[PDB]
């Protein structure tokens, strides 16, 4: 099935040729184009005003790279290094240490935000949902040093909101 | 009125959903399109930075951040 | 609709209004209230020249109205 | 204070026009030519000419636009020179300027100069019209000729222009 | 010289715009801003290279039709004399000659090349 | 046919051709000639007394000479 | 303190006149250019803030480096950058430009645009959202709000 | 250059405004993607096929996932096939509207850019609601589509298809048999169909010049 | 007081250009389904004032081989001649009551073309050369046709004196004895004014601003203001030349209001034509201009010669 276009001879009727000559002299469908421009002129614009009327989003949006901790508990990460194994730009830098009691935990947890490409493979691979893609997007930095994060930065970034992330996961846990 | 006349543009108070600590105001309408349901009015000197002018994003608390980016339907 | 574009057009049209009204005010301010005697040809200039000759103060717009019959 | 104003505008015309005809790069020459044509229009306008100076301003100036188009299209140097670049160009420009200032000197401090004719040194409000009560406005009726009395003249002029058109087309066609 | 007064005021306005551009705002650190830019790469030479052009007949065409504009432009003073016949005759003959020359160089593709 | 080879051009030739033809059959060239003859730019001079010319009258109030009345009279 | 009060008033004036418009250049190497084109969208305007596309570099106010800078491109990037009006700012848009990103290794990639130009305003993302880009322009305007140029010049 | 859509260095050695030769130098945007996928695994290097063509965010994912399935002798379930064909046509629509839009910018034509990018903003909201990505949605794992669509998508696809039929008719109203856009671009770019075969052309070139060929 | 009239002519053109830039951006936004400048200042206004200040700040600076005399003398003559066009314009009683105005209009328009020309040559970076020769070609096209159409529309009623033209604009507007001539002239004004890329090949995206490739960051305001004064200039000249209002006799304010309203709504129509159509082509400009306008203009000229002898409508020419 094909539908090939631009095949006509010009119809040489007197009425057809005087309509096309009037189109040549008066620029008629040019005025029809002006009519379309007025028809969009007399609408109302679908803009948003930026600080006061924010644009919509999705529940599965991937921003801040925060960390969760347990319900009335401590750090949800184990340092199991699956997020480094799936992080494609190798932005995850993890050097673990077991803590002062014996249970396996971290020392050096680094998300190189200059290298992160915002997939969610660390969101998929994380077997306890410790690392979570955050909701918001204001990094917006006047320096380079403040882009690269550390463990206490990410945990302060996860202590600024939890029920945000818990609400998004409770919306999204059946699908992913 | 000069508050909102030189804040940005609006006069559209009339739905009055509520406010939150830092004083900030949140108004949800159904009469407009999808994109101007929920709008926010920022107060003055919420942390001493004279935020009548030079207003920032994320001067909102995060529960209203989830409410206002159109991820839920209830405040 | 066009409800918000009207103040810019109106302010810029008052900006176009002020040369005309200012020019008319200066013309009527400059010549004793009289609208300015524009002089196309040399006939009109010679008539304006004897007009400014018969005034005395060398300003034509006084025009010495029907009193030097004597 | 000024009463020599046509002589003054003519001095500005002679300055711009000597710097024109001293042959710098032709774009600088056209700068000089537009300046010279503008002040020459001013000379003939302030003399008493109604429209003919603004007319020649238009015509002659569009001709200079075509001359610019060809001097950009055809041939320029690796670096084009201005008036004050070269030995010879600066020399001819400054000596033309010196002839101008020298004739201004030998008129303003003298009676007359007789290089080719007895030139009377005083501005040309003499001799001049003693206020004719015309209203027919001489240049208007003057160019209202070529049409009532001017029978043969516009015939041969337009015929020369038609021949000019076919001549230009066949010279470029002659390949 | 009243239009010369207007020309003087606009010259003073334009020169004060030059001086308020140059001397008022800030400093003048040069030595790489002056380099010739085309679109991102340093090119060969500069301009003033021989730039061979498309149209040849069209500028001369403009010149000669501007000349017949010059002969035609006293039409209002044509229209008031007692010789109506020669008036209308030479007016029609001049415009018809303009159309004849145009028709020649239109039919002989004097405009249908590198326009 | 002969119309729409270049249609605005043929329309221009048509209005050009009627501009050529139409002032031949013209009932108003004589009115233009009369009105253009009867607008004096300069002074109608007097002349020496006469050799008893029974024309060119003594007072321009008198309609002996060439007057005009058809301006208001259509 | 009439002198320093006048200096403060005039510096506030010129800083406001600076932070008004900020018309950029449309540099836009890779798909962060497409994100710039969708910052030219009706649903997120930039001409509300005087951010107007002006393609010639000698009058643009900032330079939005967007897209993956390479070694074959970088001399063209800086030889565009070095000719500009004397106040100049760089918005590095996107993880390619502001630290290499996904191509941070892998030859003929400059490891972030910090190795070529001074970079004021970083907006990170692949892509950054258009909302985040406009927030970066607002925080650039607040950097313009804290210049104190003429105050420094007078108390010098 | 703004008419250079993206970057394309072009040394045109011309005669004046009517050329002699032109040479497209490309490679200025060279990133080393083949060497990188040589030093990576499959699932870790799938975003290279997100980021390589940066318009067909779902079509090239379909291409690489079907490459792995054709290598690996695995049929995906048919629901993932239907959803992948759905998004293939959706991203096909986005690519055609970007082609029309960038030709409009390269020709002049200032406003349909803005109209159809409002529509493409609606497209991007659809990608956000489906995958959680703005413009680079991975979303197509080799082995069928992972992390499927929620309740609340097919309604918007239905209503957006009706609105989009209206908007493409309005684009045919504004442009598309306009006078001077047509007189601008008809008589140019003719390539003979024999050489359209043997210059390695494909797709829309072989559509517009001659041969009937659809994969 | 003549200096005061000079000031009341040079001051309102500046505010005219600045708020015309505002109305360009805002009408163009509401045309393009978006919204214009709304946040900054009162609704937009003090941001074009801030644009004037912002472009004053930017510290202009010279290219390599760009000879400085010709360089800085090009846009100065641009803005000076763009001001001195508005000398004889009969806003009710003009500045200099010239005995001839429209040929003066053609002269100073050609001078504006020369200003664009000298800037394109003196900027000296080969793209300004390209754009300058594009400007030279579109002025080869558009000083024949506009001048001869002018001669036609002044032949019947004008006789070069704009006061007698406002005498003529009493019974019917001159749009009705010449409407197709008027349409061809409006197309030519839109071309020669060098806005609305329907008939403009200088500020294309195919080039990058051939008139202003690298002039300098300072006098971009001068050149910018010169072209938008060209827009207001030819729209006021169109509004006077064709139509208008039998004015309130010896009363200026009614005529000034009605003239301003007609002229500015026609300028919005001009801007609305800019916001609509694709760009144009070099050879298509030569072909379209000559082989579509020119014999039709000659036919209108000969029929407007013969019509004062077909119907005795010879002017009462002073
Ligand atoms: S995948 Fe999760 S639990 Fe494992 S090391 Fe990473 S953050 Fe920790
Ligand atoms: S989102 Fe991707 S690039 Fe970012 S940390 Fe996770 S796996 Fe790495
Ligand atoms: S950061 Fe991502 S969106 Fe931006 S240019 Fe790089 S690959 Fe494209």
């Amino acid at each position: 099935t094909y539908k090939y276009v631009n095949l006509r001879e010009p119809s040489m009727d007197m009425k057809s040729v005087t309509d096309r000559a009037a189109q040549t002299l008066l620029w008629t469908e040019l005025i029809r184009g002006l009519g379309m421009t007025l028809s969009y002129l007399f609408r109302e614009p679908a803009t948003i005003n930026y600080p006061f009327e924010k644009g919509p989003l999705s529940p599965r949006f991937r921003g801040e790279h925060a960390l969760r901790r347990y319900p009335s508990g401590e750090e949800r990460c184990i340092a199991c290094k699956l997020c480094e194994a799936v992080c494609p730009a190798q932005a995850i830098t993890i050097e673990a240490e077991p803590r002062a009691d014996g249970s396996r935990r971290t020392t050096r947890y680094d998300i190189d935000m200059t290298k992160c490409i915002y997939c969610g493979f660390c969101q998929e691979a994380c077997p306890v949902d410790a690392i979570v893609e955050g909701p918001n997007f204001e990094f917006s930095t006047e320096t380079h040093e403040e882009l690269l994060y550390n463990k206490e930065k990410l945990l302060n970034n996860g202590d600024k909101w939890e029920a945000e992330i818990a609400a998004n996961i409770q919306a999204d846990y059946l699908y992913r | 009125y000069l508050r909102v006349l030189f804040r940005a543009n609006d006069v559209r108070v009339g739905t009055l959903v509520g406010e939150d600590k830092y004083g900030n105001k949140y108004y949800e309408d159904n009469k407009q399109f999808f994109g101007r349901h929920r709008w926010v009015i920022y107060t003055t000197e919420m942390n001493g930075k004279n935020t009548f002018w030079d207003v920032d994003g994320s001067m909102v608390p995060p529960e209203w951040h989830r409410w206002l980016h159109c991820m839920t339907d209830d405040p | 609709m066009w409800f918000e574009v009207l103040p810019g057009i109106a302010v810029m049209g008052v900006c176009l209004f002020i040369p005309g009204m200012a020019t008319a005010r200066i013309h009527r301010f400059s010549n004793g209230g009289r609208e300015k005697r524009v002089a196309h040809y040399s006939y009109q200039w010679y008539l304006m020249e004897r007009d400014r000759r018969v005034s005395g103060v060398n300003r034509y717009y006084v025009s010495k109205g029907l009193e030097n019959i004597d | 204070m000024m009463t020599y104003i046509v002589f003054i505008l003519s001095i500005i015309f002679v300055m711009g026009f000597v710097g024109f005809s001293s042959k710098p790069s032709p774009i600088y020459g056209g700068l000089g030519l537009i300046v010279s044509g503008g002040v020459g229009c001013g000379i003939v306008l302030n003399f008493g000419g109604s429209f003919l100076g603004l007319m020649v301003f238009l015509i002659y100036l569009g001709g200079m636009m075509v001359v610019f188009g060809y001097t950009t299209a055809m041939a320029t140097e690796q670096y084009p020179e201005v008036w004050v670049s070269n030995k010879v160009v600066l020399g001819t420009f400054i000596t033309g300027l010196l002839m101008e200032f020298l004739m201004v000197y030998y008129v303003l401090k003298d009676k007359e100069v007789e290089i080719v004719f007895k030139f009377n040194g005083m501005g040309d409000w003499v001799i001049y019209d003693t206020g004719d009560s015309g209203f027919f406005s001489e240049e208007a009726m003057g160019i209202a000729a070529l049409y009532s009395y001017g029978t043969w003249l516009v015939i041969v002029t337009g015929w020369s222009l038609l021949i000019g058109v076919v001549v230009i087309m066949e010279i470029t066609r002659g390949n | 010289m009243n239009l010369m007064i207007t020309l003087l005021t606009n010259f003073t306005l334009a020169t004060l715009l030059v001086t308020i551009a140059f001397w008022l705002p800030q400093l003048n650190v040069y030595s790489e801003k002056t380099s010739p830019y085309e679109c991102g790469f340093d090119p060969m030479g500069s301009a003033r290279l021989p730039f061979s052009m498309k149209f040849f007949l069209v500028a001369i065409t403009f010149l000669l039709f501007d000349l017949e504009i010059a002969l035609l432009l006293p039409l209002p003073w044509a229209s008031q004399t007692t010789n109506l016949n020669t008036m209308l005759t030479m007016a029609l003959l001049l415009i018809f000659l303009l159309a004849v020359s145009l028709a020649y160089e239109w039919t002989q593709k004097g405009l249908e090349w590198t326009e | 046919n002969v119309w729409a080879k270049e249609p605005v051009l043929v329309a221009s030739f048509a209005i050009a051709g009627l501009a050529v033809i139409l002032p031949t059959l013209s009932p108003y060239t004589k009115y233009s000639l009369m009105i253009n003859r009867a607008t004096p730019y300069n002074y109608p001079v007097p002349l020496r007394d006469d050799g008893n010319m029974p024309d060119v009258p003594s007072h321009p109030q008198d309609p002996q000479g060439p007057s005009l009345e058809w301006l208001k009279r259509l | 303190s009439r002198g320093e009060y006048v200096v403060a008033k005039l510096d506030d004036l010129i800083n406001w006149a600076r932070r008004s418009s900020l018309w950029p250049m449309t540099f836009g190497l890779a798909c962060c250019a497409v994100e710039m084109m969708h910052m030219a969208a009706p649903r997120y305007d930039m001409d509300r803030f005087g951010v107007v596309f002006r393609a010639s570099p000698r009058q643009s106010d900032v330079m939005i480096v967007a897209g993956t800078l390479t070694n074959k491109m970088a001399p063209a990037l800086r030889k565009v950058y070095d000719q500009m009006p004397e106040p100049r700012y760089v918005v590095s848009m996107g993880s390619c430009a502001n630290g290499g990103g996904y191509y941070h290794y892998s030859y003929s990639v400059v490891r972030g645009c910090d190795r070529i130009v001074p970079v004021d305003i970083y907006v990170p993302g692949c892509p950054p959202t258009a909302e985040a880009l406009l927030y970066g322009i607002l925080q650039l305007q607040k950097k313009i709000k804290r210049e104190k140029r003429l105050r420094i010049w007078y108390r010098r | 250059h703004p008419a250079a859509h993206g970057v394309l260095r072009l040394v045109m050695e011309l005669s004046g405004e009517m050329v002699r030769k032109c040479d497209p130098h490309i490679g200025l945007l060279h990133r080393g993607t083949e060497k990188l996928i040589e030093y990576k695994t499959y699932l870790q290097a799938l975003p290279y096929f997100d980021r390589l063509d940066y318009v067909s965010m779902m079509c090239n994912e379909q291409a690489y996932s079907l490459a792995v399935e054709k290598l690996l002798n695995i049929q995906p379930p048919p629901r993932a096939q239907w959803i992948r064909v759905l998004f293939g046509e959706i991203t096909r629509l986005l690519n055609h509207i970007m082609a029309v839009t960038t030709h409009a910018l390269d020709i002049g034509a200032m406003t349909p850019f803005f109209w159809m990018f409002e529509e493409r903003e609606k497209m991007f909201e659809f990608y956000e609601r489906v995958s959680g990505a703005r413009m680079h949605a991975a979303y197509v794992r080799p082995g069928g589509v992972h992390q499927d669509l929620p309740l609340g998508l097919m309604d918007d696809i239905y209503e957006f298809s009706k609105n989009f039929s209206l908007r493409i008719d309005e684009l045919e109203e504004m442009l598309t048999n306009n006078r001077i856009w047509r007189n601008r671009t008809v008589d140019i770019g003719v390539v003979t169909a024999e050489d359209a075969l043997n210059y390695g052309f494909s797709g829309v070139m072989l559509r517009g010049s001659g041969i009937q060929w659809d994969l | 007081m003549f200096m005061i009239n000079v000031l009341t002519l040079i001051i309102p053109i500046l505010l005219a250009v600045a708020f015309l830039t505002l109305v360009e951006r805002k009408v163009l936004g509401y045309m393009q389904f978006r919204k214009g400048p709304n946040v900054v200042g009162p609704y937009g206004l003090l941001q074009p004032i801030a644009d004037a200040i912002k472009l004053f700040i930017k510290e202009p600076l010279r290219p390599a081989t760009s000879s400085i005399s010709m360089f800085i003398l090009a846009p100065i003559l641009a803005l000076t001649l763009a001001l001195t066009m508005w000398i004889p314009l009969p806003m009710p009683y003009p500045l200099i009551n010239m005995n001839l105005g429209v040929l003066f209009m053609l002269a100073m328009s050609s001078l504006a073309v020369y200003s664009i020309l000298w800037s394109g040559w003196a900027s000296n970076s080969k793209y300004a050369l390209i754009g300058a020769l594009r400007a030279v070609a579109q002025t080869i096209s558009y000083e024949v046709t506009l001048a001869i159409i002018l001669l036609s529309v002044l032949l019947m009623n004008g006789s070069f004196t704009l006061s007698t033209l406002i005498i003529t604009q009493e019974q019917v507007w001159l749009i009705f004895p010449a409407w197709p001539l008027a349409m061809m002239w409006f197309i030519s004004t839109l071309a020669e004014t060098n806005r609305a890329p329907f008939d403009l090949t200088e500020g294309e995206s195919e080039l990058v601003s051939g008139f202003n490739v690298e002039y300098a960051a300072g006098p971009f305001a001068l050149f910018f203001m010169a072209e938008y004064a060209n827009i207001i200039m030819m729209n006021i000249f169109t509004t006077t030349l064709f139509l208008g209002a039998f004015h309130n006799p010896y009363m200026p304010e009614l005529y000034t209001i009605n003239f301003t309203i007609k002229s500015l709504l026609l300028s919005i129509t001009f801007l609305w034509i800019r916001a609509s159509y694709p760009r144009f082509r070099y050879d298509q400009l030569m072909h379209l201009l000559w082989k579509n306008f020119l014999p039709l203009t000659l036919a209108l000229c000969m029929w407007h010669v013969s019509l004062p002898i077909l119907l005795s409508s010879i002017p009462p020419q002073t």
